RNA sequence: AAAAUG
RNA sequence: CUUGAGUCUCGUAGAGGGGGGUAGAAUUCCAGGUGUAGCGGUGAAAUGCGUAGAGAUCUGGAGGAAUACCGGUGGCGAAGGCGGCCCCCUGGACGAAGACUGACGCUCAGGUGCGAAAGCGUGGGGAGCAAACAGGAUUAGAUACCCUGGUAGUCCACGCCGUAAACGAUGUCGACUUGGAGGUUGUGCCGGCGUGGCUUCCGGAGCUAACGCGUUAAGUCGACCGCCUGGGGAGUACGGCCGCAAGGUUAAAACUCAAAUGAAUUGACGGGGGCCCGCACAAGCGGUGGAGCAUGUGGUUUAAUUCGAUGCAACGCGA
């Protein structure tokens, strides 16, 4: 587990940081549960909002089947 | 789950990859759960029941830790 | 049964030919415990088959059995309120048991004079894939093939 | 008619039936077979074995096209999900891609009411 | 599958 | 006066509310291409759809509704409730340092406001779903359950209604009284050690009819309010008030019963679960049910057809 955002002092998760966000989505493009990646709940919420923002801007896919 | 069969990878192995990809994505569970409408009261009840029974089974585990059967 | 410690019974081989399998065939043909009667019937019919095949007694009997032995049968099972016929493989001992029983049954429903003649005629018919024993095997196979989809549980 | 050598098999695997359509890469149907149309009506129609026979019949229905490779598109929860793919591989086709295309709403329309059986 | 009553 | 209550300063988390915009998935529909005999549905079917080309598959378009994953006995809200993303307007909560006011508090009949779903009015909208309704099944019947369809309605604006097992079946405020493991959200110091807010589970004393509750009390106390007085009759009638209506609200009496009821205990039962057994199924072989006759019984007959046994456990039984 262990949370990579707590150990790095992240203020916000930055939807622009695609390289980081891609570690928190599956092959299908879905947000990985925080129980699998060990993210803290506060950072899991920030991360979901960032992923959805990036999906809106087409920096990330909603699905693997667009 | 989009599987592309790899060079020299046999058909059975690509099939197993496709199966694991489907299970990880949980497509079949999504289809099952979406076949009929589940009322919100029903869904909240079922979620609570799952949490309660998970907690109680761990209680059973941690407490059978002490008990000797013979 | 539920407990299942059924140990098999020893069958004395038939006196003339020393075959366990023909001994079981005599047992299947026998009625009312009259074993010598059944033995005379089988021996007479086997003499006839040997003459009409010019091959041997046991070998001609085996040809007939090979043509009557089923390989797959169906077993009923209720599933969702309906009744399914489930195809299953036949163990070899059951293969012989079914073949012998079917041949005896078919012989009994023939119209020839004595039982020995009916048995000889049925055995020859079987040797050329013709009589109602082989027909029974054919319908059993046909049912199993039609229900191949239910081979799983 | 025209030869293709690169086709797509679409497997519509519902709980009651299986439909196999082999199209070209542009989505134009070349042939099709179904479990129901392969000698299976009722309890037998919704079985993996019926789907396998349907896939065999569909491969026979496009033999004249000289199709060599196949991307497989699997849609639905039914029992003919993988038995069709096995049948398509065993008919000499080269499966180069297996994709699940079961449509999943991102919430969407309300499903029918639950059955009280 | 259906499956009432005393 | 400052300790209760409040104000200010900095910050924090949040599906809190109102308005507006937008994204992607999917269903349906419409147009066209490929293609051909089925599709769809069930326990099994049929109705239904399809050679006037369906279903399947691909492209283009229209439209409405909801926001997968995240997501969690997670969060926010007085309660009802609230879930994509973005903006605008806005409510509350909490924390750390202080500074300020100086009992400004608590509760609250009547009053007033808010208040799920369904329903009602006017005007829109209508994909999906779906009361009613129709057909097909099932059945002894089947005004159902199941299937194929399908209209209000579900959606929007505005108004009305004011009720729910609107539940923690637990009124609000405050104080006090051993613990344990978690969740979530702040903050001090240096992973550890503290310290606040909300929250889930377990449990001690005590309490409780028991079940249980147990620092978020159903323990120990104080303040104020609401409510109860056997079961039925009845939350009904009449009247009043409210409502467009549906109805809501306030709320009896006669008469009738000797109970009604709560929790827990032993059984028995279950078309509840689990594990076993039995010629219970299964795998087999031979019978009975048909015939003639023997025998017992029922019935009928008779002067009498003596009496008894008479689901399994009477009927070649007492005999
Ligand atoms: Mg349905
Ligand atoms: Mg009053
Ligand atoms: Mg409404
Ligand atoms: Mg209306
Ligand atoms: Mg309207
Ligand atoms: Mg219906
Ligand atoms: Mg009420
Ligand atoms: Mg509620
Ligand atoms: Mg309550
Ligand atoms: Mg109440
Ligand atoms: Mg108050
Ligand atoms: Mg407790
Ligand atoms: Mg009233
Ligand atoms: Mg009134
Ligand atoms: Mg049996
Ligand atoms: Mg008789
Ligand atoms: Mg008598
Ligand atoms: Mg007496
Ligand atoms: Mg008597
Ligand atoms: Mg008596
Ligand atoms: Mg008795």
């Amino acid at each position: 587990k262990f949370c990579r955002f707590t150990a790095e002092g992240v203020q916000e998760i930055d939807y622009k940081d695609i390289a980081t966000l891609k570690n928190y989505i599956t092959e299908s493009g879905k947000i990985v549960p925080s129980r699998i990646t060990g993210t803290r709940a506060k950072y899991q919420r920030q991360l979901a909002r960032a992923i959805k923002r990036a999906r809106y801007l087409s920096l990330l896919p909603y699905t693997d089947r667009h | 789950p989009v599987i592309k069969v790899r060079e020299n990878e046999p058909f059975d192995v690509a099939l197993r990859r496709f199966k694991r990809s489907c299970e990880k994505a949980g497509v079949l569970a999504e289809v099952r759960r979406r076949e009929f409408y589940e009322k919100p009261t029903t869904e909240r009840k079922r979620a609570k029941a799952s949490a309660v029974k998970r907690h109680a089974k761990k209680l059973a585990r941690e407490n059978a830790r002490r008990t000797r059967l013979y | 049964p539920r407990r299942r410690v059924i140990g098999q019974r020893k069958i004395l081989p038939d006196p003339k030919f020393g075959s366990e399998l023909l001994a079981k065939f005599v047992n299947i043909l026998m009625v009312d415990g009259k074993k010598s009667t059944a033995e005379s019937i089988v021996y007479s019919a086997l003499e006839t088959l040997a003459q009409r095949s010019g091959k041997s007694e046991l070998e001609a009997f085996e040809v007939a059995l090979e043509n009557v032995r089923p390989t797959v049968e169906v077993k009923s099972r209720r599933v969702g309120g309906s009744t399914y016929q489930v195809p299953v493989e036949v163990r070899p001992v059951r293969r012989n048991a079914l073949a012998m029983r079917w041949i005896v049954e078919a012989a009994r429903k023939r119209g020839d004079k004595s039982m020995a003649l009916r048995l000889a005629n049925e055995l020859s018919d079987a040797a050329e894939n013709k009589g109602t024993a082989v027909k029974k095997r054919e319908d059993v196979h046909r049912m199993a093939e039609a229900n191949k989809a239910f081979a799983h549980y | 008619r025209k030869q293709v050598s690169d086709g797509v098999a679409h497997i519509h695997a519902s709980f009651n039936n299986t439909i196999v359509t082999i199209t070209d890469r542009q989505g134009n149907a070349l042939g099709w077979a179904t479990a129901g149309g392969s000698g299976f009506r009722g309890s037998r129609k919704s079985t993996p074995f019926a789907a396998q026979v349907a896939a065999e019949r569909c491969a026979d229905a496009v033999k004249e096209y000289g199709i060599k490779n196949l991307e497989v598109m699997v849609k639905g929860p039914g029992p003919g999900r993988e038995s069709t793919i096995r049948a398509l591989n065993a008919a000499g086709f080269r499966i180069t891609n297996i994709t699940d295309v079961t449509p999943i709403p991102h919430d969407g329309c309300r499903p029918p009411k639950k059955r009280r059986v």
